[PDB]
């Protein structure tokens, strides 16, 4: 149980070095103090913060089967206070990706609704179809034999916006001159499985409308597909540079918990640790702290003193 | 007698005959009874008019029939023309539905048949309106006397702890305006009867030899007076509570008595008297609102016959009074009747006919 | 359901349009006639007066 | 058959336009007749005061001279 | 009951009786006070009407002596 | 259950009880006649007494 | 004997705490100085000034009472 | 691998780093308290001279 002190700097380095090494147990030198009241939670919680949000990252690159052999690099385990920034870059490939999905999902919302628009220019409308026999006959409930139904067809429909897949599709519109019945219809409609949302036209100019929105529609599906395949790019790479810092990341959350089960001294800004291990170790660490200190600018000496306790 | 109340395509004359004349499809084969609605001719303008109008008549209908189960309630309440076991539906103009079905017409008298929908509609409801609220203010009227009359006559009931002295006690039992003696009223125990008669003697002091009497007498308690010194009130109805006497303070007053029994007399007159006109015309309104509720329904069924089968407006309706057990028969009949004719598309919702039930 | 049915949809559809349309026009028929009488009688009554009280004035003034 | 119930009922329509458009053509029409034939009373009055305007200025000449 | 009220009317009699005599007393002892009362100042007012007048001979004849 | 005389004497004591009580008041009503009496005569006496005596101060200074 | 390191580095945290607080206790010592310095210039400026003053008043008397 | 003369010197070396940083610091504070010095009494020396300057100037121009 002998004790060592040495300044926090090269505390940090020092850590960094014992942890790779492997062959120290430290004690903990303050039992009744909590991680509040040993002040590295800043440090753990921003290493919290950045592991959960590239545990989402990963979650979703996992999804989507990215080939990211995730081959080495890791044990060079350096801990730069950089990292924080680090973090934020890789915490803008998160929003990033989030706000792509998020406007991908909403550009294939589109897309899907001026598919339909396709279909519905003459024209074919868009149900479900699934109990067209009742909606017909609630139809004919309100009124009964009123207005001509006019049906239509669509040829190898596409997969269903929400069902998600290829169903024949088939629509009945009637254009209603009473204000009731359209309120009626539309009451129905809406509690039938059906697309019966633009009022239906003749004139050309709504033709040309639909054939408008139509061009634009396929030209956002080449911008989505274009943010998708980039969106690809970004997650390889990223999958790469994450796998290895992640590994890196979580070294340094050990050696900040490690840098908490410590006592903190008055006099100088300094930690004292015990340790316990036998002597073949402590030599080995003698020199381990030498080149521990050594990576730290400071090259404290980190006097370690044995004791008999 | 339920009825249902269904209207065809009518569009051949031979409609009358294929559903009442035809045993094939003729309503039960001819053997309900089945007549046909004198209608005055009316026009629809529009179809979302048509529509507003459906909904409108329904709504109405559901309220004019609730009113009018409201007032016969009332009445049954009054036992004037209707009871519970007896005499449950309405008459119409003081005849019976079968009657008045026999002899129904839309009636000028409620709406004009010049009236367009809208208007028309409008005013059976204020009718109906009115006449709900005239039911609700005579309702209030007898409800009130009913119960007050009732609480009075409670008031003088009961047993000797509780009930009303006004009709035991009378003038002749007291010594009124004396100098110095005070009357207390004593509830003895029958088993303590003789007992009291003799006790109360010994309850106090100062008190006057044979004085006492029984004032009256009921099956578990008697109730007697008597008289003593004012001050000794306080002695006698300790010791009467000490021998399980119950002893009441009762200062006799004339003035009050007779006012209780003038008051009951009062309220029971009146009762009796706004009764007999109440119920006069209470059944008279209440003839007029069963009317109204055919007149209203027939022109619901009128309009649901134009929205089912548009123009022009010669539809076969008949008032079906089913046989018994002919449901089965009634619905196959009328089914094959008009289901051929006109499609699949027209129960609760879809069936081949106008059809409405009348509750009578 | 059978081209009878059809057919018989379309007459209805037809139908209630008619019926609507003529209703309207014999409405609005009928109103513009009131108008007439009425926008004439205002008309009338208005220069009417304003003639009247020229006139009155010059006669007092004749006087 | 669709093709035809689509068409009559146009059709219909059509002529329920023509209808409205033609009674509102009516409504001007005698609406201008109205405002004619008000001018025409109009003028009447016109006539008829102005012969009451002369026969009080002579009336009061002649009446005036002699007095 | 004819005997309580018998005996209740000989008591009630006498009791009335002895209030009524009391209450009649006292009237006539006041009247009988102011009486009296009146008669001696009455008595007093002549007595002092008499040095009333002495006193005023006496004066005007000492006034008239100076 | 009672003989005669047992409820005569009551009714004796229930009769003089009352002429009692009547005659106490009697008594209270000629003492207190006799203080009105009293209070009334010196009173009057003293409030005629005192506008004699004003009345022939203001004589007196008056002859004098 | 790490409880006897510590407590030599203790002591010699109490002389940096001491070493500070005493300069400290020199600035507040200096500060005082410069005022008492400050007022001592002054006096002398205005010596300065003076003579100035009636050096510049000696040499207007001449010129005034020339020409 | 250290003697207690080792061990000892380490700890030397170590106090020798606290008293560098304790000079250190010394003379940063000494350093600052000169500079408000050298700030206070210039403020001071110029607002005061001024002061006695302007006061003869304006007696001089009331001479001249």
């Amino acid at each position: 149980l002998a004790q060592l002190f040495l300044q926090s700097e090269a505390a940090y380095c020092c850590v960094s070095e014992l942890e790779e090494l492997g062959k120290v147990q430290f004690r903990d030198l303050n039992p009744d103090v909590n991680v509040f009241q040993r002040k590295f939670v800043n440090e753990v919680r921003r290493c919290e913060e950045m592991d959960r949000k590239l545990r989402f990252v990963e979650k979703e690159i996992r999804k989507a089967n990215i080939p990211i052999m995730d081959t080495g690099e890791n044990p060079e385990v350096p801990f730069p206070r950089d990292m924080i920034d680090l973090e934020a870059n890789f915490e803008k490939i998160e929003n990033e990706l989030k706000e792509i999905n998020t406007n991908q999902e909403a550009l294939k919302r589109n897309f899907l609704e001026l598919t339909e628009l396709k279909f519905i220019l003459f024209v074919a409308g868009v149900i479900n179809r699934e109990r067209i026999p009742t909606f017909e006959r609630m139809l004919w409930r309100v009124c009964r034999g009123n207005v001509f139904l006019r049906q239509a067809e669509i040829e190898n429909p596409l997969e269903d916006p929400v069902t998600g897949d290829y169903v024949h599709k088939s629509v009945f519109i009637i254009f209603f001159q009473g204000d009731q019945l359209k309120n009626r219809v539309k009451k129905i409609c809406e509690g039938f499985r059906a697309s019966l949302y633009p009022c239906p036209e003749t004139p050309q100019e709504r033709k040309e409308m639909a054939s408008g929105v139509n061009t634009r529609i396929d030209d956002l599906q080449m911008v989505l597909n274009q943010t998708e395949d980039h969106r690809q790019r970004v997650l390889q790479a990223a999958a790469k540079n994450i796998r290895v810092w992640f590994i890196k990341v979580r070294k340094m959350k050990a050696i900040y918990h490690t840098l908490n089960l410590c006592n903190i001294d008055v006099t100088q800004k300094c930690l004292i640790a015990e340790v316990w291990c036998p002597v073949t170790d402590l030599d080995s660490i003698q020199f381990a702290l030498r080149r521990g200190t050594e990576h730290s600018g400071s090259t404290v000496p980190s006097i370690l003193n044995r004791m008999q306790t | 007698t339920e009825f249902w109340l269904i209207s065809a395509p009518g569009e051949k004359t031979c409609q009358q005959t294929w559903e009442k004349l035809h045993a094939a499809t003729t309503k039960n084969n001819n053997l309900a009874v089945s007549s046909k609605f004198n209608i005055p001719d009316l026009k629809v303008g529009t179809l979302d008019v048509l529509v507003g109008l459906s909904d409108e008549l329904a709504k109405l209908d559901a309220f004019v029939e609730g009113v009018v189960k409201k007032v016969a309630q009332y009445m049954a309440d009054v036992l004037e023309d209707s009871k519970d076991k007896v005499q449950e539906n309405l008459l119409a103009s003081g005849v019976d539905l079968v009657t008045y079905i026999t002899r129904f017409q839309w009636d000028m008298a409620k709406y004009p048949i010049k009236q367009s929908l809208k208007n028309i509609s409008e005013i059976i409801a204020k009718g109906v309106t009115q006449i709900d609220n005239d039911l609700k203010s005579r309702a209030s009227a007898y409800n009130n006397l009913k119960g007050n009359l009732q609480n009075l006559e409670r008031k003088n009931a009961g047993s000797l702890l509780t009930r009303s002295l006004a009709e035991i006690v009378k003038k002749d039992d007291f010594v009124l305006d004396s100098e110095y003696l005070v009357t207390l009223l004593v509830v003895v125990p029958k088993l303590n009867h003789n007992d009291w008669i003799k006790q109360y003697e010994t309850l106090a002091e100062m008190v006057v030899p044979r004085s006492s009497n029984v004032l009256s007498e009921d099956q578990d308690s008697y109730l007697c007076n008597v008289t003593l010194f004012k001050k000794a009130v306080d002695d006698f109805r300790h010791k009467a509570r000490e021998n399980k006497f119950i002893v009441r303070d009762f200062q006799y007053n004339e003035e009050e008595m007779r006012a209780d029994k003038e008051e009951m007399n009062r309220l029971s007159t009146d009762k009796k008297k706004q009764f007999g006109p109440l119920v006069r015309w209470l059944k008279v309104n209440f003839s007029e609102a069963f009317i109204a509720w055919i007149h209203i329904k027939a022109l619901r069924v009128f309009v649901e016959s134009v929205l089912r089968y548009g123009l022009p407006v010669n539809f076969q309706a008949m008032l079906l009074q089913p046989n018994k057990k002919s449901v089965k028969k009634l619905r196959e009949v009328l089914h094959e009747l008009y289901k051929h004719l006109d499609s699949s598309a027209a129960q609760q919702e879809y069936y081949p006919y106008v059809y409405y039930k009348i509750d009578c | 359901l059978s081209d009878a049915d059809v057919q018989k949809q379309i007459k209805h559809m037809m139908a209630f349009i008619e019926q609507e349309a003529n209703e309207k026009a014999e409405e609005i028929d009928a109103k513009a006639e009131e108008e007439f009488n009425i926008e004439k009688g205002r008309l009338v009554q208005t220069q009417r007066l304003k003639i009247m009280e020229y006139y009155e004035k010059k006669e007092k003034q004749i006087e | 058959s669709q093709s035809q119930g689509i068409q009559q009922l146009l059709q219909a329509e059509k002529r329920a336009a023509e209808k409205v458009a033609d009674a509102r053509k009516r409504k001007a029409r005698r609406l201008k007749q109205a405002k004619e034939e008000a001018q025409m009373e109009v003028e009447q009055y016109r006539r008829e005061r102005e012969q009451e305007f002369q026969s009080k200025q002579q009336a009061a000449m002649g009446s005036q001279g002699n007095l």
